[PDB]
């Protein structure tokens, strides 16, 4: 890379990270979608 | 003719005991014997030729970790293909599944006339091509 | 860009964030929630619009065979910009 | 059409003779099974299980189906006698970890949608 | 044969296999129901299930046959037929450098004569068919499961058997052993509908009912 | 109490077995409804059913009377027994 | 190069995947773009066959050059869209150089 | 007899004269390629994809438009035929955009599929492509018109099926563009069907845009319940979620179309959903609880009360199983007060005879009628596919249609006799000229909308219209078995409720205010707490928090029509059963199971514990409710009329104004459609224009 450097993009990380497994920086998987079914919220007034 | 020396069994064929299927997936499952309906989005009719047998839909839920669709139904993706309704029914009977058959829906023949688009005294005249 | 909830959790580019009462945010205790920080919706908006001198322009994403399939964009409407359906670049006709 | 090639038995009397013969072999073998595999069950428990497995198919009336169940029963006996099965395979008959599932309507109604 | 992308047709082998097909049907009319040759030159003899031993012995031992090797013996499940199982024997003649296929049929409750007397290769092939399709072979030296787990219930290669089966295994610490539980999947297998609604092969179009 | 709440008559549109019940409905049903203004008498038809007379009293008890191959006169008595005598 | 995502939620990688390792969900974005809300690769289902990068029409999904990503837990190998976008951002410099060397054979 | 013999690939087939070469190939099983031809639209002949060789004829013929002639041999697989197909497919793809990845039609596209099967495998087009600007025709149909292939199916459909002449071609040549020319919306109760007939991604569903792919959806063949037509549908699901609704062809009901309420209201199933049982706390607020607790509170009140003190109102979207189960439970406390929100006059025969409250002629019979008299109904918005059947008969049979009611656009011209109900008396006597038209008609048809009967004078109108039907049937030369009187319902559960003996309308509940009320999905607002003893204990069962839930003591979540296998009876009396597509959300349970569970807690256990047993019970109450897809005819019209005359009620002088007058009243009519945000944008679009409904669309 000193002779043929890589192309620069803005989004490319400026600081490489090594394997973080087993540390507080590890990756925890999670669902990235939002809630599908919205639940009716009962009225907060005393009715009758 | 065939000379194996044969017996005569007059009972109905019933193979549930020898199939290895658990109890709950024979007594409680309702099969649907049907010809699939043509997908309305297309005009091809080659997927409406054969009879199908599918099972009632049971619960799917969200996996707590990734949100994937989890199931406890071993027959959820099970589909069988038959040439006739009588073939599909016989298979369900010997396997002990209860079934609701649905008769094939055949498109009716229509009367198409290109000359009717320019009729002289009828409403079939088109205002555009 | 990245927002945070009142609970402190980061909101991802899809808008996901565990709500106040969800127990599933326990998976991040002692660890971290991985959110990519370069929201493509923000980045594609920073691009300048390209002024062209024809009704119809083609976009292939740049790089030739390394982009997307080539498509043509009609630029007759002057109340909006033409947008690539693949890459999101914007084009406008130059008052011809 | 009702004429069908026999597997072994020509009628249900010949088939039930093989059912009893297989029950004797399984009945005799349970004490050895509990000993060799070092099962914590009692020999009475093992014989109640063998009996139970034999009542599931008590409604059958087709000689050919009866023969197959006997063929499969003798195959399972050989795996047990020759110790091809392991302790985990023997104890799968007793479903020791499966939690009891409700049979009535209300208990089944509270848990979910299954019939 | 000069179309770069199209498999060339070998008319000479088609004629020879057609002739030998009639030959087998003339000598064994008692068992042979159908004889056919494919467009890529593979001869098939369809027989009554009673003729397994006579047909296989003639092909192995006849001097104008000499199919001394059993390449394969397998089963196909077709639920739409009353005889849902199609038993297929693939045989190789090293003398004449030919292959032939012999097919017969059965159902769940009907035995098929074990062909171990003709080919000793068939012993394990029949155990496999018994285990995966539940077809019983009469007079087998030892018929028992070969591929499935000990005590496994069912015959997995039947079209009506579920892909993921009915039981799964885990190690339970309470009982200090591997236990079997009903099967649940964190992600259900996703069934894709792929068949196109437009006919692809007119030459195989079946007649209207 | 313990009085009749509802009557249902099931019959086939065309089968010979129901011929008696059809005659009753054509001739005598109008009077029956005018006699019992508030009692719901539900005449529900369906092809190829063995005709029956369902009567529902208080608290869900029900009785079924076959009418297969009855005559219009017999159907009238069958209804009379139900209307008059109430369990 | 602008920083917009290449993936258009066409789901051909999902269909071709022999292992059913890919789960995708999509919807219109605020600007109306066709984009994924879910892009999961189960790395313990995947056979690393590369059919998904062959199928993709926009080079959005690639198997990178990295082979040194062992984990201490099974959950760390179930990748969602954020992890995969971070892999591309992390490894873009090398990935692009390799695609440059091979795209004339593809 | 009149049949002529033609050959398809050397195979003889006997066809009626007038059969097209394309239809002759159908009878041997061969499907000719097509793009512009649709069996339910007029022949166009513009795509040229059906060109086929005729043996011993030099020029290929368009199969879709060419009638066969005696002795013709159609060569569908000939070299001349195949080369025609590759050429035409080559032209169709020359200017088509490379959009398949970003196009919702991908995977279910007749252009893609017919390219694979009848087109070349490569391109020799080395020029630039045409790019067309996109057009906004409303909130429900997205237009990427660069994908259009100019088949004019949308034009022919909108003109001929939907009776709307707003789509056309502008310009000519390669620049001929489909659209409206001006900025206009193609908003119709049937507008969403152009999406299906468009063979390409030019017209796609906006609500469905980008969410799924065809191959990954599971198809569940179910029934629509947004009205009383009973349209057969396909519910597409993926990973336990409903993705879209599609029509399923049923010839004798909906043909192959559905209304836009049926097609785009499913998004209402994901909002305002009841998912947990609820009881009132000390502060008087609804709070979540368990099934054990809620059903023990309902059983306590159910056991204490008895007789008339217990009542129930059923809503529009309630199936037969939940109806019979609740009738049995209330009968065991000795309550007959099973009411419905929809009113049907009870004087006379009432519900005793089926023929009194059914559309006896059936939807398919409309095509055989000679005169149709619509009384006090807007069938366009009450029964969109029934109205579409009238227009098909208007178009192809020269049907004469007359209307007694407010003048509403039905998409086809009609004879407006007037709006006053008194005209019905004139027609019967013979004063009004239309009476001759009805008398001479060989097969007349009279249709009374159930919306007319909601008036206080309903018993009068039903008597009058029934009288008109009898004279022209008995006292005129109408065929023996042509049934004239018809009632058009608008509520999915009505016909099933009436078959089970439910009392139509909430009159009984008003006459005897009960101390316990079961609101079985009753969201009509017919009975409010100002009409109740003030200590009333209301148990609401349903799937949406709308009107009933906020006024209830106990909420028992149920399943929507997509989440259960339930029986519904359409306006003709046909019984049809849905299937489970997805299971109920949260703690929601099947509707009849809640009642069976409640009955056991109250020591009143019902004699059915499975779906098959609760359908044997339906067979004991009405045998027709378990004959699926079979229309059981009714009869005894003469007897029904006799009882009708006795009372003689008096008509009022109010004009017959239908509840729905313009398209804006069509979209939001029940709890599912009120919760839908797509129907919310539909209502906004037709009342405010496209200014605030537009969304930027790129692909
Ligand atoms: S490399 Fe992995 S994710 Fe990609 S197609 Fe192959 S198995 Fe699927
Ligand atoms: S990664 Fe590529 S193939 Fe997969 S959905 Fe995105 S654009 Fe389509
Ligand atoms: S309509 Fe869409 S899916 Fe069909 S060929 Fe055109 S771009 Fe591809
Ligand atoms: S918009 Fe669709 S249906 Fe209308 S002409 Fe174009 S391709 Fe045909
Ligand atoms: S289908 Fe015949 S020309 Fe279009
Ligand atoms: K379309
Ligand atoms: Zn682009």
């Amino acid at each position: 890379p000193t002779v043929k450097p890589p192309t620069a993009r803005k989004f490319i990380w400026t600081n490489h990270k090594f394997n973080l497994s087993g540390t507080p920086q590890q990756y925890v998987p999670y669902s990235t979608t939002r809630k599908k079914i919205q639940e009716w919220v009962p009225p907060s007034t005393p009715y009758k | 003719t065939r000379d194996t020396q044969l017996i005569t069994v007059d009972e109905k064929l019933d193979i549930t005991t020898i199939t290895g299927v658990p109890e709950e997936h024979i007594k409680t499952r309702k099969a649907r014997i049907f010809v699939p309906a043509r997908n309305n989005m297309q005009s091809g009719v080659n997927n409406t030729k054969k009879w199908k047998m599918e099972f009632d839909t049971r619960e799917r839920w969200e996996n707590p970790l990734m949100g994937w669709a989890s199931t406890a139904d071993p027959l959820s993706n099970l589909v069988l293909t038959f040439s006739t309704k009588e073939d599909a029914v016989a298979f369900a009977e010997k396997n002990g599944w209860s079934y609701d058959v649905e008769e094939r829906k055949v498109p009716k023949p229509k009367s198409k006339s290109y000359g009717a688009n320019f009729s002289w005294n009828k409403r079939t005249r088109v205002s555009t091509k | 860009g990245v927002r945070t909830s009142p609970t402190g959790e980061k909101v991802t580019h899809t808008g996901q964030v565990y709500d106040d009462g969800d127990y599933r945010k326990v998976r991040f205790v002692g660890r971290q929630k991985e959110v990519n920080e370069n929201f493509a919706i923000d980045l594609i908006a920073e691009q300048p619009v390209s002024q062209v001198g024809s009704r119809v322009i083609s976009c292939d994403g740049g790089g030739g065979a390394l982009g997307h399939p080539r498509v043509y964009i009609n630029l007759d409407k002057e109340t909006k910009t033409g947008t690539c359906g693949y890459c999101g670049l914007q084009f406008r006709q130059q008052h011809h | 059409s009702t004429s069908v090639k026999p597997i072994f038995s020509r009628d249900m009397n010949e088939a039930k003779r093989r059912v009893r013969e297989l029950y004797r072999a399984w009945y005799r073998e349970v004490p050895n099974t509990v000993h060799l595999f070092q099962l914590d069950i009692s020999v009475k428990q093992g014989r109640d299980k063998v009996r139970e497995m034999f009542k599931k198919n008590a409604h059958i009336t087709d000689p050919r189906v009866v023969d197959l169940l006997v063929i499969k029963g003798k195959m399972e006996l050989e795996e047990t006698i020759k110790v091809w099965k392991q302790r985990t395979h023997v104890m799968r008959f007793f479903h020791e970890t499966e939690a009891p599932r409700p049979k009535d309507f209300l208990s089944k109604f509270y848990v979910g949608h299954d019939p | 044969d000069t179309r770069p992308t199209v498999r060339p047709r070998n008319d000479v082998a088609h004629k020879q296999l057609s002739a030998f097909g009639e030959y087998v049907a003339e000598i064994l009319p008692k068992y042979v129901q159908q004889v056919q040759v494919s467009c890529f030159n593979e001869l098939e003899i369809c027989i009554h299930p009673d003729g397994v031993i006579p047909v296989l012995t003639f092909l192995r031992d006849h001097s104008n046959a000499q199919f001394k090797s059993l390449a394969d013996l397998t089963a196909v499940d077709i639920p739409t037929r009353q005889n849902r199982f199609e038993i297929v024997y693939n045989l190789l003649s090293l003398r004449f450098n030919s292959r032939i296929r012999v097919k017969t049929y059965t159902d769940e409750l009907t035995p098929i004569e074990s062909s171990v007397p003709v080919y000793k290769a068939a012993n394990w092939y029949e155990r496999e068919i018994w285990d995966m399709f539940g077809v019983f072979f009469a007079n087998h030296p030892d018929l028992r499961r070969i591929l499935t787990d000990y005590g496994f219930e069912g015959h997995p290669f039947r079209k009506d058997f579920p892909l993921s089966g009915y039981v799964e295994l885990r190690y339970d610490d309470e009982v200090k052993r591997v236990v079997a539980e009903p099967v649940e999947l964190a992600q259900e297998f996703r069934k894709f509908d792929l068949n196109s609604p437009w006919e692809a092969f007119p030459a195989y179009r079946q007649p209207p009912e | 109490k313990l009085g009749l709440r509802e009557i249902r008559i099931h019959l086939c549109q065309r089968s010979p077995g129901s011929q008696g019940v059809r005659d009753f409905i054509e001739k005598r049903y109008v009077e029956l409804k005018k006699a019992n203004p508030d009692l719901p008498i539900l005449i529900r038809e369906c092809s190829d059913v063995q005709p029956k007379l369902w009567a529902r009293y208080a608290f869900g008890q029900e009785k079924n009377v076959s009418l297969n191959n009855f005559s219009a006169d017999q159907v009238t008595r069958a209804l009379e027994n139900v209307l008059s005598s109430k369990a | 190069p602008s920083g917009e995502e290449r993936c258009i939620a066409c789901k051909l990688c999902e269909a071709v995947c022999p292992a059913q390792a890919i789960t995708i969900e999509a919807e219109p974005r605020a600007d109306g773009s066709r984009r994924t809300t879910r892009y999961d690769i189960d790395m313990t289902k995947c056979i690393y066959c590369g059919f998904c990068q062959e199928a993709c029409p926009v080079d959005a999904i690639v198997e990178g050059p990295n082979f040194e990503f062992s984990t201490e837990t099974h959950e760390e190998l179930l990748y969602n869209k954020e992890k995969l976008l971070n892999n591309g951002d992390k490894w873009e410099a090398e990935i692009a150089a390799n695609i440059q060397a091979d795209y004339l054979y593809r | 007899s009149n049949l002529i013999e033609v050959f398809v690939d050397g195979q003889s087939v006997m066809v009626e004269p007038g059969t097209t070469v394309l239809q002759a190939c159908e009878k041997v099983g061969m499907q000719i390629p097509r793009f512009c031809y649709h069996e339910r639209l007029s022949v166009a002949g513009n795509c040229r994809m059906c060109l086929v060789e005729i043996e011993k004829a030099p020029k290929v013929v368009a199969a879709c438009a060419m009638p066969v002639m005696k002795g013709w041999n159609i060569l569908t697989n000939s070299e001349k035929t195949k080369k025609a197909r590759e050429g035409v497919m080559e032209f169709l793809l020359a200017n088509h955009p490379l959009d398949c990845p970003i196009c919702d039609q991908g995977g279910e596209c007749d252009l893609q599929d017919q390219s694979m099967m009848f087109g070349s495998d490569r391109s020799r087009f080395l020029e630039g492509k045409r790019a067309v600007e996109d057009k906004n025709i409303g909130p429900l149909v997205k237009t990427i018109m660069t994908r259009c292939i100019q088949c004019t199916r949308c034009i022919r459909f909108a003109s001929e099926i939907a009776g709307v002449d707003d789509l056309g071609t502008t310009g000519r040549g390669n620049d001929m563009q489909v659209g409206t020319y001006i900025e206009k919306m193609f908003m119709s109760e049937l507008s969403g069907n152009i999406i299906d007939i468009c063979p390409v991604g030019a017209l796609t569903s906006k609500p469905y845009a980008f969410t799924a792919r065809p191959w990954e959806t599971r198809k569940t063949e179910s029934i629509d319940v947004m009205d009383a037509v009973g349209s057969n549908i396909v519910v597409s699901t993926r990973t336990g979620e409903v993705m879209r609704i599609l029509p399923r062809m049923h010839e004798d009901i909906n043909e192959e179309w559905i209304s836009d309420k049926t097609r785009f209201a499913y998004d209402g199933l994901k909002r305002q959903r009841l998912t947990e049982p609820m009881v009132r706390n000390e502060k008087g607020l609804l709070t979540h609880t368990t099934w054990e607790d809620a059903l023990s509170r309902v059983a306590g009140m159910l056991q204490s009360f008895q007789g008339n003190d217990v009542a129930a109102i059923a809503g529009g979207l309630v199936d037969a199983e939940a109806l019979i189960a609740l009738k049995d439970l209330l009968n065991r406390v000795d309550s007959d007060t099973l009411c419905t929100e929809e009113v049907f006059p009870t004087a006379g025969a009432g519900t005793d005879l089926r023929s009194n409250y059914l559309l006896n002629t059936t939807i398919a019979g409309v095509e055989e009628a000679d005169v149709v008299l619509l009384v006090g109904t807007n069938p366009r918005f009450e029964a969109p596919l029934f109205n579409a059947r009238i227009r098909k008969s208007w178009l192809h049979n020269d049907l004469k249609v007359a209307l007694i009611g407010s003048p509403v656009d039905l998409t086809y011209r009609y004879d407006h006799l007037g709006d006053s109900p008194k005209i019905l008396q004139d027609i019967a006597s013979g004063s009004h000229p239309f009476s001759q038209v009805l008398q001479e008609a060989k097969k007349p048809m009279v249709i009374l909308g159930s919306s007319a009967l909601q008036r206080n004078d309903g018993a009068a109108i039903l008597a009058a219209v029934s009288n008109i039907a009898q004279k022209i049937r008995t006292s005129s030369g109408v065929t023996g078995d042509w049934k004239v009187m018809n009632i058009l319902h608008r509520i999915a559960s009505q016909v099933a409720a009436l078959d089970l003996g439910y009392k139509p309308g909430v009159e009984a509940i008003q006459k005897n205010p009960p101390k316990m009320l079961f609101l079985l999905g009753a969201d009509g607002g017919c009975i409010t707490r100002q009409d109740l003893p003030k200590d009333c204990f209301i148990v609401y069962q349903g799937h949406h928090g709308d009107v009933g839930a906020p006024i209830a003591d106990v909420i028992l979540p149920g399943a929507a029509y997509t989440e259960k296998s339930a029986t519904y009876v359409n306006t003709e009396g046909r019984a049809q059963q849905t299937k489970v597509a997805v299971t109920p959300p949260g703690l929601a349970r099947e509707d009849w199971k809640i009642i069976r569970a409640l009955s056991e807690i109250a020591g009143m256990t019902l004699p059915y514990d499975t779906l098959d047993q609760v359908r044997n019970r339906l067979e004991e109450v009405s045998p027709n409710l378990v004959r699926y897809d079979d229309v059981e005819g009714a009869n005894y019209f003469q007897q029904a009329s006799e009882l009708s005359k006795l009372v003689n009620q008096q008509l009022l002088a109010d004009p017959l104004v239908p509840p729905q007058l313009t398209i804006k009243d069509f979209y939001m009519t029940d709890s599912i459609s009120r919760a839908s945000q797509t129907m919310a944008k539909c209502v906004k679009a037709v009342t405010e224009g496209a200014h605030a409904v537009e969304e930027p669309s790129i692909c």
